[PDB]
């Protein structure tokens, strides 16, 4: 109940971490694309 | 908590929209950088053909 | 004299809510500063928990984690649902009679 706020907001924040690393992969791969274009 | 699970569906909605926006912005990047490779390729080609035309005209007139 | 008056009032206010804050903090092991749900605390009277649980039924129904654990001088009714809906529910519970 309050333990539930612990034990499931932890996996909300896990989902935040997944979304953040996904955004990181999108950014760096798009810039690698542009680098291949200019080369 | 049920409203914590509703907070989780709001977070998953944000994850869905954030991956959509991530692919949207990366798509715009790869798009505009390719089309600027395009039109720039073409400018290079017409310039170096025009320079060889200058070679043509000027050497033949000389 | 100022230090004595300040330390005496501080020790009085500390002894007034020492064990209640500790029990509420032990109950606060799952939302300390979580940015999704507020923590309506109410160190209230004896177990008239259904009178505020009517307003909790007016709140998030299968939710609003709300119980009163210990420190039997006052039932520390802790409720937690959200931020804004919990503000509205705290207004409704204070209309039913509640204090933070």
């Amino acid at each position: 109940l309050i333990k539930s706020l612990a034990e499931k907001e932890k996996q909300l924040l896990e989902r935040l971490e997944a979304a953040k690393k996904e955004a990181e992969e999108r950014v760096k791969r798009a810039e690698a694309e542009a680098k291949a274009l200019l080369e | 908590s049920k409203l914590e699970a509703i907070l989780s569906q709001e977070v998953e909605a944000e994850i869905q929209a954030l991956l959509q926006e991530a692919e949207a912005k990366a798509e715009a990047v790869k798009r505009e950088a390719e089309e600027k490779a395009k039109a720039l390729l073409q400018a290079r080609e017409r310039a170096l053909e025009a320079q060889y035309r200058a070679a043509l005209r000027r050497a033949e007139s000389a | 004299t100022r230090q004595k008056q300040e330390l005496e009032e501080e020790l009085a206010l500390a002894q007034a809510y020492l064990e209640p804050l500790e029990r509420l903090a032990a109950l606060a092991h799952g939302l300390d500063k979580s940015p999704f749900l507020r923590v309506i605390p109410f160190l209230l009277t004896e177990k008239e928990l259904p009178l505020v649980e009517e307003a909790l039924r007016k709140a998030l129904e299968d939710r609003y984690l709300l119980a009163h654990e210990a420190y039997a001088g006052g039932v520390a009714a802790l409720v937690v649902v959200h931020r804004k809906e919990v503000d509205q529910a705290k207004a409704a519970l204070s209309r039913a009679g509640v204090a933070e």
